[PDB]
DNA sequence: TTTTTT
């Protein structure tokens, strides 16, 4: 599985939270998806987008929920 | 032993609260007739079926939202006409400033008895709504396009000035002030809302509704109405196929959906609803593309059968009576 | 010598405080029975496990908040029904004016015995709650949507008037006046709150709750309830898959979560909870989609196993007993 | 403390 998370440069993360967010999402996928190599790449781009390669619609919904929980637990993990 | 003085203290507290705040301040739920849910027909039989309780609950707040030209003002004008036919007073707080009074009579609305207000500001709109609710003489109020509920500060300001959540603050305050007034006066309030797409949709659907979050919590019934086709008689489009998905319901089971036809200049095709409702109910026989009733072959195609039902009123009354008998889960009378 | 004088002074001071303020003004914590935590079942076994102490602590303030139609009202009504099944007396302060007595009856609530109040003002709401708590004859009071706890000045004012933190000030005053009364009467107060958006925050959760900050401080148990999916019987959606997050806990370990179903018209699916918790405790065997209990194949799918449990009351009580023995962190006396 | 907006 390949996960790409692009974050709008007009709505940036706090300084240093990009790498922390990437690692934290990596922890979340390896917990949720241990059988496959979950590589997340978080980066600044023009628009905030999430791309899932190698998964079905239900899996994509699961990853979206995981990213939601990560973004809303930022204070817990950062 | 302890239960008796417990009951004594309970009765004393109930009496003291009654004295402090009024006769109906506190009482057992079983003996509170004011909490019974009363509904009125929406002008669409399929929508009354989908709503579970047989219509929109009186004394509650209803949010109805859909895309451009989805028929929301037509559905609300239809329920206004249905309420007026029963003998109720109605008001239309038309914020978006496009109510055609001539099309309103066409949809059956008594224009002479419909209180019309074109509010300048959102605060003025909601204050007029609060005054109408507190009066108690208005049974149905419809606020068109809460997007047009422009705050006074936003109006006095310039286009391009950022007003942080001010409309949401106003909407929440209006809900706070209005829920109790509407409950006390037993007045139904229907908020027509728009869909706004959000930017960066990673955790949810783009279709947001303007006016903040308070309307979602406070609305007893939330309707998602959309146009799903065209009713073309020949090459002329003479109507629209619409679907309403009850996304929030506090008076019956939600997530039901109702499909019907708005026919431009006539409104909701009620006999068109009746044909399909009888068809799914086995009382109207669908033989491929043929429609037959009790062996009597009434027509071919949906439009011809609807016309035939228009031609035969007594059978329409009978089929309506039966459909209401079985399909309505909570028949009031 | 010195230690004897210290003991003499301590005993004299304790006696003086007891004559001045009463018998139970001060004592050693270990010998204070009024300080023990008593819990009441939520109506949801999984949430009871997630709460650590087996339920909601009696005599405390509890906040339950979440988005629209997430099941806040239904969860609180199940709590009320569970309390009433133990002979306790419950009260419902409906600030939303959005309670359906028939649906409350269908959830198992003794409607004829549930005290219900539709207060006009938030001050009236909290004063009725204060009177009921001070009475000592009401065990569980549920205040619906402190977002609708509207200050009296706000009602008297106009829509668009600025009442800067008036609700927050009133909530802070009410907590100060209410915590002691709730502790004294050993009555549990459950607050439902709505989720609002805080703006200007680009990271973290923008989900603030209404009623200010005093509720966050004074609440012993804070629950984030969210509808995370649909329960459908093929086509018709019959309920909601919901998750409750214990975001604050003063009686047990926080940050635990529970997952269950609210079936429309039945409330929390206790049997589905039992099936799931038996699965977690290695008591119900899952071979793919095949649920089997002790060799016997009870059912295929969650619905079939739940029906099998419904049709075998003895087995259901047996698994309830062993699950309660196993997974409850703090086994009550 | 109080509230999203496309
Ligand atoms: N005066 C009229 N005469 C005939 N047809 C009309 C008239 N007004 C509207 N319609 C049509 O009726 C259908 C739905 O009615 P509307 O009341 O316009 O719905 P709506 O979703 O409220 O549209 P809005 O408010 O402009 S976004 C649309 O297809 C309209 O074109
Ligand atoms: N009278 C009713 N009949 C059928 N279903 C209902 C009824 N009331 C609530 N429900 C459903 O039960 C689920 C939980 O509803 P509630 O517990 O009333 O929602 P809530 O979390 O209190 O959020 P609110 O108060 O509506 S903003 C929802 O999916 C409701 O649609
Ligand atoms: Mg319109
Ligand atoms: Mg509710």
């Amino acid at each position: 599985m390949r996960i790409e998370v692009t974050i709008a440069k007009t709505s940036p993360l706090p300084a240093g939270a990009i790498d922390a967010l990437a690692g934290e999402l990596s922890r979340r996928i390896q917990y949720a998806f241990p059988d496959n190599e979950g590589h997340v790449s978080v980066r600044y781009a023009a628009a905030n987008n999430l791309s899932v390669i190698g998964a079905t619609k239900e899996d994509k919904q699961r990853i979206s929920e995981i990213l939601q929980e990560t973004w809303e637990s930022a204070d817990d993990w950062f | 032993a302890i239960d008796e003085n417990k009951q004594k203290a309970l009765a004393a507290a109930l009496g003291q609260i009654e004295k402090q705040f009024g006769k109906g301040s506190i009482m057992r739920l079983g003996e509170d007739r004011s909490m019974d849910v009363e509904t009125i027909s929406t002008g669409s039989l399929s929508l009354d079926i989908a709503l579970g309780a047989g219509g929109l609950p009186m004394g509650r707040i209803v949010e109805i939202y859909g895309p451009e030209s989805s028929g929301k003002t037509t559905l609300t004008l239809q329920v206004i006409a249905a309420a007026q036919r029963e003998g109720k007073t109605c008001a239309f707080i038309d914020a978006e400033h496009a109510l055609d009074p001539i099309y309103a009579r066409k949809l059956g609305v008594d224009i002479d008895n419909l209180l019309c207000s074109q509010p300048d500001t959102g605060e003025q709109a909601l204050e007029i709504c609060d005054a109408l609710a507190r009066s108690g003489a208005v049974d149905v109020i419809v606020v068109d396009s809460v997007a047009a509920l422009t705050p006074k500060a936003e109006i006095e300001g310039e286009i391009g000035d950022s007003h942080m959540g001010l409309a949401a603050r106003m909407m929440s305050q209006a809900m706070r002030k209005l829920a109790g007034n509407l409950k006390q006066s037993n007045t139904l309030l229907i908020f027509i809302n728009q869909i706004r797409m959000k930017i960066g949709v990673m955790f949810g659907n783009p279709e947001t509704t303007t006016g903040g979050n308070a309307l979602k919590f406070y609305a007893s019934v939330r309707l998602d109405i959309r146009r799903i086709g065209a009713v073309k008689e020949g090459e002329n489009v003479v109507g629209s196929e619409t679907r309403v998905k009850v996304v929030k319901n506090k008076i019956a089971a939600p997530f039901k959906q109702a499909e019907f036809q708005i026919l431009y200049g006539e409104g909701i095709n009620f006999y068109g609803e009746l044909v399909d409702l009888g068809v799914k109910e086995k009382l109207i026989e669908k033989a491929g593309a043929w429609y037959s009733y009790k062996g009597e072959k009434i027509g071919q195609g949906k439009a011809n059968a609807t016309a035939w039902l228009k031609d035969n009123p007594e059978t329409a009354k009978e089929i309506e009576k039966k459909v209401r008998e079985l399909l309505l889960s909570n028949p009031n009378s």
